[PDB]
């Protein structure tokens, strides 16, 4: 699935009352359990980047957003490989977890599914 | 320039077993990689050596076994070794293949490593079906028997194939020996499909278990992960020594140590354990040719893995749902196993064709579902 | 399927080969051949078994050898090309008592003897199944039991209905041990016996594995000191960020 | 004589005494009702079976260490 | 989507310093018996459920399935194994 | 200290003698399969009549 | 300790060499102790306990 349509969904749901109301707080919980941040990860540290446009993604990140998911990235190996879990300020706390990423890759694909459809237009 | 990267040769045996870039952060299910090709050595070596001392012939190939038990200095141990390790075999593919799907192993950029992994497994099971008729016991026969018959479902030519299959009306003398020369090719051509396997993996690298990249921060594959896989190697061992051994017959079938008898029919004619899932599959379904179908279904729908999950995250370390959904997929998948080995008696029936929907629907409604839900989740939840 | 049609799963006996570190009892091993010449042999082949087998194990290679030269085996024909016999050799297998399966279902009312060198790796039960069957034939069949003609009642085997009927009573042989020949004692021996016929490797086998269990266990003690030795640089990594 | 002949029974009269039971009453059932005329155009013929695996089973796991400890 | 060493094809790389020790210098085992006990007990406790909850149901479900089939099989069972089939 | 290296090679010196006897003992139960089956070595007497054979 | 060091382990011409030999005399003494003990264990059941009767 594309960034795109994930953006898309989460804003149909954001949008109704309703079913903010129900799918927003287990969205929390969601992430409680998932225990990315006790590895001291951002939500968008784990998106899959081996694909051209979140590579191109990547590479329009601001140098220091990049250096600093260099070291997330490298933290949380260390974490990983040593069986231990993020403690203190390495944790990564709800206000830190900022889409960083998500504005680069949603312009990427912007481009990339308007010239999809611009490559079959039609002359009326 | 260092001789291991300037000569050709042994600059490709650099390339994967010392200088091979590998992540820093691989856990002990890394390891049935290595393990396998440890079961393949294995096999190599004590089937060619089985094979100086067997006799492919009808007449004498279940004589020549027992020769091989009987007078063979350490015959006994060769023949069990070879025996034992085919199961192990199954058991760390089945490793293997649980790690890859856990892990994400399947996506983007490693489908080609994956799609060539599912005719390995193709592979391995015709390899371990071949074999197992070599001993031309009860199992042997009425086992062979039963699978060739399932070609007969092919529509038309169903039943010329398999009399062309056998040489013959009935599995016999010709079947035996062109399943020798078949089981001695095709560990061959297994070898050459993991190995083209490993080149397809070369291009991205091994994932890892967090599923992020690891170009950040890499370890050389020797000395770390050479002396991690000796761990695994004497594990396996000790796994290894105490069937051969102490209970060399623990995995097998007692019906296979009386000779091939085409008028007495067994109790009870199953396949090997690690088919039995396969089994259960086909008998879920009533059709003949719908049985067969969704038993090579079963193996082929592992390719479409690739695209039925949606998520944008690879493997499942951050995944909750998708945890349990993995969870009860495998139960299932054992479940499925033991149904294949009980009598086609209530309720069993029914608990077979249950499972079954189940294993489809992992792959075609659930994993589509839940792994475009978790995309929301993860979404909705750290704004 | 019903319990009868399974047959009764025989109880867990405690033999002497039972136990990682175990080997047969090699004067149970003597005794059991004994029964097994005296009374099984008149039904039931030992094809597998040559008398060189029993030398070591059993039985000393004179006394072997004069089992052996009791019997008459086909020689090479001789010198006009007419048939000969030879006495036997340690070379040569047991002979069994029929010449052919026709004749031997003739003798036992249409049932064929399995030959007994693999019995005990053919049955669900091993040395168990051997000696329950032996000794679990019941006076009288369970009222409401209809045997087949020619059959015995015994639950051990799968329907209930068996060919061979009860063959072991107290004193059918005379054991040169000076051991009595009791039911129990004779089917204890016979499928002890039996058991060694189908995996004569096996006090080899165990011995020879219980040295891979010491070395293997020692070599993965090391493996995984050297692991972690080599590991500690990786492990023990720290890292400063200076964000630039 | 075979040690086993006193085992089984001491272990049927005293830790088996249910099963005994229950095997003795369904015998002497099935014994009344073959006596009994028109029983070979019946349906359903009982045997005891059942009640007799139950007894073995029972009187196997209460003798065969003690057997082969007098062997 | 991997390069080789010296081009891995890691975003550059600034303002991480990495510090280890020899393994000569190291004790390999250090805080072994807190790992063993502590840090298993932790990792194991945070994945139990996920282990729990599926073996069990199907353990469960097993459990009823062959218990059924073995009364199916008795005297007393006659009558439902004749519906049954 | 010398005393700490040698220590680390003692460990990876037992773990090489094992490899090495364990290695040796593979190699030559399983390579002994290919020497004499114990059927080949009965095959070993031969009884053979004088008178018929004549002189020349 | 360097003593130890500098002949058997310093040059790995040597370390492999005092591993071999050490392999070979393991192998030597592992065979006769493991016979021994498994003599003791199984003792009265083996051929070579009831041979003398024959
Ligand atoms: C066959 C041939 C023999 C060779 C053996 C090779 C097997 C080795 C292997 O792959 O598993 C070892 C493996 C240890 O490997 P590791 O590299 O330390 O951690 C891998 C996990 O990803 C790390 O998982 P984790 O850190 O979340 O720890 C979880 C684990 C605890 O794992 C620990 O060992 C601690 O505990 C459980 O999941 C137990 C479930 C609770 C039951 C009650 O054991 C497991 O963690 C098994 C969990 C599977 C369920
Ligand atoms: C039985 C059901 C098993 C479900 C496993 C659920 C996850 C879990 O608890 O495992 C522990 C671990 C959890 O590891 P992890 O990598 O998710 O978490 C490590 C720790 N954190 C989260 C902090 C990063 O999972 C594994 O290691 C899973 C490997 C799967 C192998 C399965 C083989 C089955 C073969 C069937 C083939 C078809
Ligand atoms: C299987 C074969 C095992 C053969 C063992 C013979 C000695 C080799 C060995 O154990 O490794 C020592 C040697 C060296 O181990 P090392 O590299 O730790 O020692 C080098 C440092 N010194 C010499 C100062 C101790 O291994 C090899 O040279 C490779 C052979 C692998 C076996
Ligand atoms: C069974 C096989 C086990 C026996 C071989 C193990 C090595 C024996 C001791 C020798 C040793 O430790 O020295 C290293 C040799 O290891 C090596 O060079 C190899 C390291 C580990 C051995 C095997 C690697 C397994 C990985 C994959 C398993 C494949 C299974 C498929 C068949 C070199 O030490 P150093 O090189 O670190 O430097 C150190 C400075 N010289
Ligand atoms: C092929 C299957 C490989 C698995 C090996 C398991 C043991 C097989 C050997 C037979 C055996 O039982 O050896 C014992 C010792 O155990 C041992 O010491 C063997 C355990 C060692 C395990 C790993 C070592 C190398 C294995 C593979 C390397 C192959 C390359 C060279 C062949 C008995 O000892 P014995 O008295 O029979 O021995 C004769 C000299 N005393
Ligand atoms: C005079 C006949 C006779 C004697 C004596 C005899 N048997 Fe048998 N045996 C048979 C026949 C017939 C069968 C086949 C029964 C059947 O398949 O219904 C048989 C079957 C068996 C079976 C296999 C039952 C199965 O599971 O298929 C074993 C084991 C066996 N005998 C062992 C022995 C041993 C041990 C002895 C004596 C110490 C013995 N027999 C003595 C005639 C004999
Ligand atoms: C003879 C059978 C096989 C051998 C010897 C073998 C060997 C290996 C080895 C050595 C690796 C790299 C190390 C590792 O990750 O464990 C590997 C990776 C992989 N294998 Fe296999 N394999 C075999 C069968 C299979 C099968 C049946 C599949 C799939 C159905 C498969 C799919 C993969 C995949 C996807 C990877 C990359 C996993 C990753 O690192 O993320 N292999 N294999
Ligand atoms: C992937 C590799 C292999 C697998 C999984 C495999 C599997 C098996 C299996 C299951 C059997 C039946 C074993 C038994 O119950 O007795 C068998 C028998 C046999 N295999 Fe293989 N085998 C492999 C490779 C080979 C190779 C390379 C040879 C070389 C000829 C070979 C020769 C034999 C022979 C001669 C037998 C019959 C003798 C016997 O049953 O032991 N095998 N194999
Ligand atoms: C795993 C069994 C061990 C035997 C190895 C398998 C034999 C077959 C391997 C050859 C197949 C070609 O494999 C290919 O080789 C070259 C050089 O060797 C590697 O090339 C890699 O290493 C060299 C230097 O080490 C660099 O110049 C290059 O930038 C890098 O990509 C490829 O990454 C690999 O995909």
């Amino acid at each position: 699935a594309s960034i795109t349509s994930v953006v898309k969904t989460s804003e149909l749901i954001l949008k109704s009352p309703l079913l903010s109301k129900i799918v927003v707080p287990l969205a929390k919980t969601y992430v409680k359990f998932s225990g990315y941040r006790q590895l001291g990860f951002k939500m968008n540290d784990l998106i899959i980047e081996e694909t051209p446009n979140m590579q191109l993604a990547l590479r329009r990140l601001p140098p220091t957003e990049s250096y600093d998911r260099v070291y997330r990235l490298i933290r949380a190996t260390q974490f990983s490989l040593s069986h231990k879990l993020a403690t203190g300020n390495d944790i990564t706390k709800p206000e830190e977890d900022d889409h960083y990423l998500i504005p680069y890759i949603l312009d990427v694909e912007a481009e990339a599914f308007e010239k999809d459809a611009l490559d079959n237009l039609e002359v009326v | 320039m260092a001789l291991r990267k300037k000569n050709s040769l042994l600059n490709m045996a650099n390339s994967y077993v010392l200088d091979s870039p590998q992540p820093s952060n691989l856990n002990y299910f890394w390891n049935f990689g290595s393990l396998l090709a440890l079961c393949l050595v294995i096999q190599l070596a004590t089937g060619i050596t089985l094979a100086m001392h067997y006799t492919s012939h009808a007449s004498l190939a279940f004589d020549s076994v027992e020769h091989i038990m009987r007078d063979v200095n350490f015959g006994w141990f060769i023949r069990y070794a070879h025996a034992n390790t085919a199961s192990f075999f199954f058991i760390c593919i089945y490793a293997h293949m649980g790690r890859n799907i856990y892990y994400g192993s399947y996506k983007t950029p490693r489908v080609l490593p994956w799609s060539i992994g599912v005719i390995i497994f193709l592979l391995l099971i015709i390899t371990a079906f071949m074999g197992y008729v070599l001993v031309f016991g009860q199992m042997s026969l009425w086992g062979a028997t039963v699978i060739c018959n399932l070609v007969s479902a092919i529509p038309w030519l169903g039943e010329d194939i398999v009399h062309f299959l056998w040489g013959g009306f009935s599995v016999g003398n010709p079947t035996l020996q062109r399943f020798f020369a078949l089981h001695y090719l095709m560990p061959f051509v297994l070898a050459v499909f993991a190995l083209l396997h490993l080149i397809a993996l070369h291009t991205a690298g091994s994932s890892n278990p967090l599923g992020i990249t690891s170009n950040v921060d890499k370890l050389s594959m020797h000395p770390y992960y050479s002396f991690k896989d000796l761990i695994t190697v004497f594990a396996f061992l000790l796994m290894f020594t105490l069937f051969v051994f102490f209970s060399p017959d623990k995995l097998g079938h007692p019906d296979n140590y009386i000779p091939a008898n085409p008028m007495v029919t067994p109790a009870s004619i199953v396949p090997e354990w690690y088919l039995l899932p396969f089994y259960a599959i086909l008998r879920a379904i009533p059709d003949k040719l719908g049985g067969v179908i969704a038993m090579v279904a079963a193996i082929l729908i592992l390719l479409i893995l690739p695209i039925v999950d949606r998520s944008i995250i690879r493997g499942n370390a951050f995944k909750p749902i998708s945890k349990l959904l993995f969870g009860f997929f495998i139960c299932n998948f054992l479940l499925l196993g033991v149904l294949g080995q009980v009598h086609i008696e209530p309720p069993f029936i029914v608990l077979g064709q249950i499972c079954t929907i189940f294993y489809f629907s992992y792959f075609l409604i659930l994993l589509p579902m839940v792994s475009t839900i978790e995309n929301i989740f993860f979404y909705i939840g750290s704004l | 399927m019903t319990a009868a049609e399974h047959g009764l799963h025989p109880a867990e006996y405690p033999w002497p080969q039972n136990g990682m570190l175990s080997t047969f009892d090699h004067a149970s091993l003597r005794r059991g051949y004994q029964v097994y010449k005296e009374v099984c042999a008149a039904c039931h082949s030992l094809d597998r078994i040559a008398w060189r087998n029993l030398v070591g194990v059993t039985h000393t290679t004179d006394e072997a050898k004069a089992f052996a030269e009791e019997l008459e085996y086909d020689d090479e024909p001789d010198d006009e090309g007419n048939p000969r016999k030879r006495p036997g050799k340690l070379a040569d297998y047991i002979p069994g008592p029929y010449p052919n399966e026709q004749a031997a279902r003739a003798a036992n009312q249409g049932a064929l003897p399995p030959d007994l060198s693999l019995i005990a790796k053919a049955r669900h039960g091993g040395a168990d199944y051997i000696f329950a069957l032996l000794t679990g034939y019941p006076d009288e069949p369970p009222a409401g039991v209809v045997l087949a003609p020619g059959m015995n009642y015994n639950p051990y085997f799968p329907g209930g209905g068996i060919g061979m009927a009860r063959t072991l009573f107290d004193g059918v042989v005379e054991y040169e041990d000076g051991t009595p020949a009791t039911t129990s004692q004779m089917a204890k021996d016979v499928a002890a016996f039996l058991t060694w016929a189908a995996e004569p490797e096996h006090d080899e086998r165990k011995k020879l594995g219980l040295k891979a269990i010491i070395v293997i266990s020692a070599m993965l003690g090391l493996s995984v000191y050297i692991k972690k030795f080599k590991w500690s640089p990786i492990k023990n990594r720290k890292f400063i960020y200076n964000p630039p | 004589p075979d040690p086993a002949i006193a085992l089984h029974e001491a272990a049927a009269e005293g830790p088996c005494h249910d099963f005994k039971h229950h095997f003795d009453e369904c015998v002497e059932r099935v014994t009344k009702a073959q006596e009994a005329e028109d029983y070979d155009h019946a349906e359903y013929k009982e045997d005891c079976v059942e009640e007799f695996f139950h007894l073995q089973h029972c009187i196997n796991d209460n003798t065969a260490d003690k057997l082969f400890r007098v062997l | 989507y991997m390069g080789w060493w010296g081009h891995m094809g890691s975003p550059p790389q600034k303002g991480i310093a990495g510090y280890t020790i020899s393994p000569f210098a190291a004790r390999p085992f250090a805080g072994v018996v807190h790992a063993a006990i502590f840090n298993t007990f932790r990792r194991t406790k945070n994945q139990a459920l996920f282990v729990i909850l599926p073996v069990s149901f199907f353990y469960y479900v097993w459990t009823q399935a062959s218990e059924k089939n073995e009364w199916l099989y008795t005297k007393a069972g006659r009558h439902e194994l004749a519906k049954a089939l | 200290t010398d005393a700490n290296r040698l220590f680390s090679y003692f460990m990876i010196g037992s773990f090489g003698m094992l490899s090495a006897a364990g290695a040796k003992a593979t190699v030559q139960d399983f390579l002994s399969n290919m020497s004499a089956s114990a059927d080949v070595l009965a095959m070993a007497k031969v009884e053979v009549k004088l008178g018929a054979i004549p002189l020349g | 300790a360097t003593t130890f060091y500098n002949v058997f382990v310093k040059r790995n011409s040597a370390f492999v060499a005092t591993i071999l030999a050490s392999a070979f005399v393991f192998d030597m003494t592992f065979e006769t102790a493991i016979d021994n003990f498994w003599d003791r264990i199984n003792a009265g059941k083996q051929w070579k306990d009831i041979r003398h009767k024959y």
